[PDB]
């Protein structure tokens, strides 16, 4: 009766709000893919304006 | 029911069962010929038949094999006790018992037909009752394409029990029972709203405690200028749903490209310092999109705005993308510098916006290639860099330099520099 | 226990972002090499310029 109350309370934080620090962690992978496209643009739009202007 | 409402619900049935053209009927019941009579031209033909066969399959006693052949007051007052006040277990009961003549789970192909049988009729009752407040979006000869793409948006929140959404051509054949439609009317407020205006506006129950000022906004344009908008009435009933509730009543014209020129200097002059407004534009490939600003537009290099600014979409699909809080790069407005971009922008970062309108007017981009960062919003246009001809900025809710200095025009004439224009400008 | 095992859920918590910053430090130079694969898109204009010369 007593341990059935304290087994719920160790799910209050362990997989409910400490799991969201893992959810706030893997959405820097949404922010790192936007930076990757900036350099992908910054190297195309400085060279595709060059190696097509030659032709 | 309150006795203010219990008075006029029997005052609709007492006038119905006294039909003259239907001969074999009594005083306690009516038949289906007079239910397609008083509605007249306020409802389409595909709904007044479902007005019959959705009310007739009520079970009141518990013993009969199916529906009764004459609808009585007991079979009438209970169906508005299921719809106009009822709960979710009662509300979708008259959704599914409107679809098939047999009981059971209704298939996922023919709930789509009913969903395009409803939203084509809200624009039929609201136009015939003359409540459009100026928003008369022109019907297309043929099918209206905004009725179609709005109706399939509601079915995107149709969460089947599997947890996986309706994807691919296997989206038509789901045995959708009462287990799965009863959260759909719980999640989607408009399928609960639109049934309260197809029924309670042709039937003209004046005691109804609804709000029609906050469902359809009021179009406030200045008179004298013949002005049609990009957005028809089902679109402005879509964007108005995701605004704050306090502003949903009046959409005033701020800038439009076919009346105030095709200039960015006019755009930046008409939408700066006018509060929250909804920018909406349509490019060459018929992709209507845009965004909403929560605060005023102000010309400054910094990223301004807060978490109520959202991007949407209308004509390719209807979806709304709220903020994600990864960054607060919400709005942007710059007007003629050289190291930072000059134009209007929302989302993303510098030169990588999720919606951008440039100073060379009629151009822009939505370069959110995977998705956006601020708004989790896709590439909005068909291409990477679109071109547009129509733009609208709508606010929601609520001399020159040549004549400014008379000493400088005196010093310019004294210093030898001419005027270049007399008799070309007014005064 | 709880406070004897709460940091054991926090060390596993902090060891999920270090792979999210190591993947972020990789995704910069992951396809900068494929940002030199736009020098394969220069081929389709050259043989087309050889096609307008043809």
């Amino acid at each position: 009766l007593s341990d059935a109350d304290v087994q719920k309370q160790i799910k209050h934080m362990m997989a409910f709000i400490e799991q969201e620090a893992n959810e706030k962690a893997e959405e820097i992978d949404a922010k790192a893919e936007e930076e990757f496209n900036i350099e992908k643009g910054r190297l195309v739009q400085t060279q595709r304006l060059k190696i097509m202007e030659y032709y | 029911f309150l006795p203010e409402e219990q008075a006029e619900i029997d005052q609709l049935f007492d006038a119905l069962s006294s039909d003259k053209n239907s001969p074999n009927v009594s005083s306690k019941s009516f038949s289906l010929k007079a239910l397609q009579n008083h509605v007249g031209e306020a409802l389409p033909p595909e709904m007044v038949t479902r007005l019959y066969d959705g009310m007739r399959r009520v079970d009141l006693t518990g013993k009969a094999k199916g529906p009764s052949e004459n609808v009585s007051q007991e079979q009438f007052t209970a169906s508005m006790s299921h719809l106009l006040k009822g709960n979710s277990e009662e509300k979708s009961l008259m959704i599914m018992k409107m679809i098939s003549a047999t009981e059971g789970p209704v298939k996922a192909r023919e709930v789509q037909k009913f969903t395009e049988d409803l939203v084509g009729s809200v624009v039929h009752v609201l136009s015939h009752r003359q409540e459009l407040r100026g928003w008369t979006g022109k019907e297309a000869p043929g099918p209206n394409p905004r009725v179609q793409v709005l109706a399939a948006q509601l079915l995107s929140d149709m969460k089947l029990q599997d947890g996986k959404r309706l994807l691919g051509p296997q989206w038509l054949d789901y045995d959708c029972d009462r287990a799965v439609i009863e959260d759909w009317v719980f999640r989607v407020p408009h399928v609960a709203i639109f049934l309260s205006v197809v029924i309670c506006k042709g039937f003209l129950v004046l005691c109804s405690s609804l709000d029609l000022t906050t469902l359809v906004p009021e179009r406030q344009v200045d008179q004298g200028r013949g002005f049609e908008s990009i957005l028809d009435v089902l679109s402005v009933m879509y964007i108005n749903a995701q605004l704050p509730r306090e502003q949903r009543h009046r959409w005033r014209l701020l800038f439009s490209s076919e009346l105030h020129g095709h200039s960015f200097s006019q755009l930046c002059g008409h939408i700066t310092h006018r509060g929250p407004c909804v920018a909406v534009l349509e490019d060459h490939d018929k992709h209507v999109f845009g965004g909403f600003a929560s605060c005023s537009w102000e010309v400054k290099p910094q990223f301004q705005g807060d978490n109520r600014c959202f991007l949407f979409s209308i004509c390719p699909s209807m979806a709304v993308y709220t903020h994600t809080g990864y960054n607060d790069h919400y709005m942007y407005l710059n007007h003629g510098q050289q190291t930072i971009p000059n134009g209007l922008g929302m989302g993303g970062q510098h030169n990588y916006f999720g919606l951008w309108v440039d100073v060379d007017f009629g151009k822009g981009h939505s370069r959110a290639k995977p998705t956006c960062t601020t708004y989790n919003s896709p590439q909005l246009s068909a291409q990477e860099n679109f071109q547009f001809d129509k733009m609208e900025v709508w606010a929601v809710g609520d001399k020159s330099i040549l004549d400014a200095d008379p000493e400088a025009q005196a010093l310019l004439e004294i210093s030898g520099h001419s005027r270049h224009s007399e008799g070309l400008r007014e005064v | 226990q709880g406070i004897q095992q709460l940091l054991q859920a926090e060390k596993r918590a902090a060891e999920k972002v270090a792979d999210a910053r190591k993947r972020k430090a990789r995704r910069l130079k992951q396809a900068k090499e494929e940002a030199q694969m736009e020098v394969d898109q220069y081929r389709r204009e050259r043989e087309q310029e050889f096609q307008s010369k043809q």
